[PDB]
C-alpha cells in the first residue's frame, strides 16, 4: 500500500544558539566544563522542509551523517516519528519510531519500508510505513516524548550501538520559531540497538478525508547536522546548562 | 626504619600514611525488575511436539535461573559449554528457549554427539553447543486415560536433520522405489507419528517436557545479564561503594545538593565525583573518601630520650595526651600554655620540644 | 575415561597446588550432605578420549 502522497520545499536558516544537548548523566554545579562531541554547530546552515499534501514522488530519503537535530514549532499530532537504516528495505535492520496519544514505540525490525511512509489515521495503520517487518529483534514501548507555541527539540545520535535520544520542550513566546537563548536538551533514552545507520526519514500523520483520500495538511521543521565539535558549557548552581561557546566558530569564543 | 640508621637526630619525620581501613561493602546495584518470561516457558500449560519444537528468543531483559533451581521435578539440569554455577554471572547476548515433549527414554539423546530417532529426525544440537538442557516429568498434564493423541514425532526422514533445524512437512516418506503419490500403504509412511501416552506406562516411556537453553554471543553488546544483588545502604562509614558499575570507596553523607531527574552522579571542578544518586531510592548522597594522613613522628635525640609524638596531618583527633592543632592530631605531647622559642616545628604557629614532650 | 578433572571447587587452587580430594560439591541453596542427587554432582570427571 504505498502510495506517494507528500511534496516537500526547502529552505535555508540559521541555527542561533539551539540544539545543546546534556552530553552526559553528570551533575556539574558552578564550572565551565569543555566537551568534544558530535553538536549542532552555532549560527549553522540548517534547512527548513516543508513537507505538504495537498487533496509522484517529492520526499525523498534523508541522510543521516554523525547524527541528527531535529526541530518543529508545529504541534505533537503531525509529525509522529522518524525512519532509520541504510537501504530500509528486508535485506538490513532498520528503526521505526512511531509515536501515537498515548505511549511511543521505538522497534527495531527487518522493515521492508515504502516509498513515502507516513501513518494514517482512521485507529493507526503503519500499513503506508511498510509492507512486511520480518526478523524483528528489538521492541520497546515507554511513555511518549512528544506532548503538549512550543518548540519541540530532538537530537538523535548511533554510537557503538547505542542509538542515543535527545528531547526538550521550550514555550516559545510569539516570534522567530528558532528563538535566542539557550535552552538545552536533555538525555532522553539510550537504545542498545547495534545496528548501522546512514540515512533517514521523518514520518507525518495524514487523516482520512470520509467525503483526494486523504486530507489536505502541512508540516514545518528545521533538520540540522551534529559534527564533531568542541563545546564549553556553562553549569549553574542547579546544575543547568545556561550558555556554551562554540570552540571553533570565532577567534573570541576559541579565546574563551 | 624510614631514616635507615639506628640513631635518630632531634626533630620530626614524616614517616607513614595514616588511613582509614573500609569497614563494610555496599553493593547498591540498578533495581532489578523486568526479569525474562521464563514462567511463560517452563510453566506453559501446553507445550508443542518435538517436530514442531517452539522456539523463542529471549533478549533485552534479567537472565534469572533461581526459579529453575527452585523447582525440584526435574530429571536432568545437565548444561554443555558453561557451568551451571557460574549461570547467573556470566552473560550473553542472546537466549533460546526450546520447548517440546518427548518420552523419558529419549532425553539422553538431547545431548550433542548423539543418535537416534529425536536427534537425527526432530531436534539435532551441533558438536561445540553451549548451554542447558533441562527436562522433567509431564505425568499431571500430559497423560491421558485413553491416551494423549496430541503429541506427534517425525520417524521418517530421507536425511539427517541439521543442528537447529526444524521440519513440519507432513510429505509421505518413499522408502522404495515406486512413487508414493499421496497415498499410505506399503513402502510408504506416513512420517509423523502420535506419542501415546497414558498414566500407566513405564518410566522410560512416560512424556518428559523439555526445554533448552541456548546462549549465543556476537558482535552486539551483550543485554541479558543475570541479577546483581543489590545490598542495605549505610551511610556515615568508610564503605567500598559500587553504585551502578561506578566503584570506590568513601563515606556517604546526606547532601543538599538537588539533582535533576536525569543526572546520576556528579563531579568537581577538578573532575572528581563528589555525589551520586542511589539507584533504589531516589536520593542524593555526598561520597566523601574516608580520611587519610601524614603520620609524622616528633623525637628529641636518640642520646637524649627514645619517647615520641605522633602527628597525623589533616586527621582531626576523633577520627584516629591528645592535642588538636590546625596541622592535625598531636597524640603523645601535653599542650602547655607557655611560649619558648620553636625547638621541633609542628606547624600553625604550634611547637614541640623535650624537657615529656611538650607542645606549645 | 581414565583421565579426569576437577570441574566444581568453592574456590581457586594457588600455584603449584595439587587437590586429589572426592568430596562432593554443594552447588546450590540446597544441602548435599555427602549423597549425589538432584542438583549435586561429583566434582571430578572424565574424559572421553577417542
Ligand atoms: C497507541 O499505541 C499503543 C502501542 O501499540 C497501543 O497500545 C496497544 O494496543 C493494542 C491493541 O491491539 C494492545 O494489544 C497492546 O497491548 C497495547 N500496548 C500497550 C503498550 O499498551 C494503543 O492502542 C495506541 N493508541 C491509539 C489511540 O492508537
Ligand atoms: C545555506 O546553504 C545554501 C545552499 O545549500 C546556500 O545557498 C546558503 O548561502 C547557505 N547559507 C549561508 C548563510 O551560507
Ligand atoms: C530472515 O527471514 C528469512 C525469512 O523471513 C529467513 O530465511 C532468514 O533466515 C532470517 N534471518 C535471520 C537472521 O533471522
Ligand atoms: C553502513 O552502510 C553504509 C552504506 O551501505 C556502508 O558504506 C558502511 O560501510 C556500513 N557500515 C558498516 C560498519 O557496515
Ligand atoms: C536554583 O535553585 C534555587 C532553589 O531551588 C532557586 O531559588 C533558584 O532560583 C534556582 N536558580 C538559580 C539560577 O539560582
Ligand atoms: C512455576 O510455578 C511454581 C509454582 O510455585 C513457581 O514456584 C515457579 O517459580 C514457576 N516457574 C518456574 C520457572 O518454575
Ligand atoms: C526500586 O526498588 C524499591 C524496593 O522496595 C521499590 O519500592 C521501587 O518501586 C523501585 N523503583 C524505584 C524507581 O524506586
Amino acid at each position: 500500500q504505498c502510495v506517494n502522497l507528500i511534496t516537500r520545499t526547502q529552505s535555508y536558516t540559521n541555527s542561533f544558539t539551539r540544539g545543546v544537548y546534556y552530553p552526559d548523566k553528570v551533575f556539574r554545579s558552578s564550572v565551565l566544563h569543555s566537551t568534544q562531541d558530535l553538536f549542532l554547530p552555532f549560527f549553522s546552515n540548517v534547512t527548513w522542509f516543508h513537507a505538504i499534501h495537498v487533496s509522484r514522488f517529492d520526499n525523498p530519503v534523508l541522510p543521516f551523517n554523525d547524527g541528527v537535530y531535529f526541530a518543529s514549532t508545529e504541534k505533537s499530532n503531525i509529525i509522529r516519528g522518524w525512519i532509520f537504516g541504510t537501504t530500509l528495505d528486508s535485506k538490513t535492520q532498520s528503526l521505526l519510531i512511531v509515536n501515537n496519544a498515548t505511549n511511543v514505540v521505538i522497534k527495531v525490525c527487518e522493515f521492508q519500508f515504502c516509498n513515502d511512509p507516513f501513518l494514517d489515521v482512521y485507529m493507526e495503520s503503519e500499513f503506508r510505513v511498510y509492507s512486511s517487518a520480518n526478523n524483528c529483534t528489538f521492541e520497546y514501548v515507554s511513555q511518549p516524548f512528544l506532548m503538549d507555541k512550543n518548540l519541540r527539540e530532538f537530537v538523535f545520535k548511533n554510537i557503538d550501538g547505542y542509538f542515543k535520544i535527545y528531547s526538550k520542550h521550550t514555550p516559545i513566546n510569539l516570534g522567530r520559531d528558532l528563538p535566542q537563548g539557550f535552552s538545552a536538551l536533555e538525555p532522553l533514552v539510550d537504545l542498545p540497538i547495534g545496528i548501522n545507520i546512514t540515512r533517514f526519514q521523518t514520518l507525518l500523520a495524514l487523516h482520512r478525508s470520509y467525503l483526494s483520500g486523504w486530507t489536505a495538511g502541512a508540516a514545518a521543521y528545521y533538520v540540522g547536522y551534529l559534527q564533531p565539535r568542541t563545546f564549553l558549557l556553562k553549569y549553574n548552581e542547579n546544575g543547568t546548562i545556561t550558555d556554551a561557546v562554540d570552540c571553533a566558530l570565532d577567534p573570541l569564543s576559541e579565546t574563551k | 626504619c624510614t631514616l635507615k640508621s639506628f640513631t635518630v637526630e632531634k626533630g620530626i619525620y614524616q614517616t607513614s600514611n595514616f588511613r582509614v581501613q573500609p569497614t563494610e561493602s555496599i553493593v547498591r546495584f540498578p533495581n532489578i525488575t523486568n526479569l525474562c518470561p521464563f514462567d511463560e516457558v517452563f510453566n506453559a500449560t501446553r507445550f508443542a511436539s518435538v517436530y514442531a519444537w517452539n522456539r523463542k528468543r529471549i533478549s533485552n531483559c534479567v537472565a534469572d535461573y533461581s526459579v529453575l533451581y527452585n523447582f525440584a521435578p526435574f530429571f536432568a539440569f545437565k548444561c554443555y559449554g558453561v557451568s551451571p554455577t557460574k549461570l547467573n554471572d556470566l552473560c550473553f547476548t542472546n537466549v533460546y528457549a526450546d520447548s517440546f515433549v518427548i518420552r523419558g527414554n529419549e532425553v539422553s539423546q538431547i545431548a550433542p554427539g548423539q543418535t537416534g530417532n529425536i536427534a537425527d529426525y526432530n531436534y539435532k544440537l551441533p558438536d561445540d553447543f553451549t548451554g542447558c538442557v533441562i527436562a522433567w516429568n509431564s505425568n499431571k498434564l500430559d497423560s491421558k486415560v485413553g491416551g494423549n493423541y496430541n503429541y506427534l514425532y517425525r520417524l521418517f526422514r530421507k536425511s539427517n536433520l541439521k543442528p537447529f533445524e526444524r521440519d513440519i512437512s507432513t510429505e509421505i516418506y518413499q522408502a522404495g522405489n515406486k512413487p508414493c503419490n499421496g497415498v499410505a500403504g506399503f513402502n510408504c509412511y506416513f512420517p509423523l507419528r502420535s506419542y501415546g501416552f497414558r498414566p500407566t506406562y513405564g518410566v522410560g516411556h512416560q512424556p518428559y517436557r523439555v526445554v533448552v537453553l541456548s546462549f549465543e554471543l556476537l558482535h552486539a553488546p551483550a543485554t541479558v545479564c543475570g541479577p546483581k544483588k543489590s545490598t542495605n545502604l549505610v551511610k556515615n562509614k568508610c564503605v567500598n561503594f559500587n553504585f551502578n558499575g561506578l566503584t570506590g570507596t568513601g563515606v556517604l553523607t546526606e547532601s543538599n545538593k538537588k539533582f535533576l531527574p536525569f543526572q546520576q552522579f556528579g563531579r568537581d571542578i577538578a573532575d572528581t565525583t563528589d555525589a551520586v544518586r542511589d539507584p533504589q531510592t531516589l536520593e542524593i548522597l555526598d561520597i566523601t573518601p574516608c580520611s587519610f594522613g601524614g603520620v609524622s613522628v616528633i623525637t628529641p635525640g636518640t642520646n637524649t630520650s627514645n619517647q615520641v609524638a605522633v602527628l597525623y596531618q589533616g586527621v582531626n583527633c576523633t577520627e584516629v595526651n591528645v592535642f588538636q592543632t590546625r596541622a592535625g592530631c598531636l597524640i603523645g605531647a601535653e599542650y602547655v600554655n607557655n611560649s619558648y622559642e620553636c625547638d621541633i616545628p609542628i606547624g600553625a604557629g604550634i611547637c614541640a620540644s623535650y624537657q615529656s614532650i611538650i607542645a606549645y
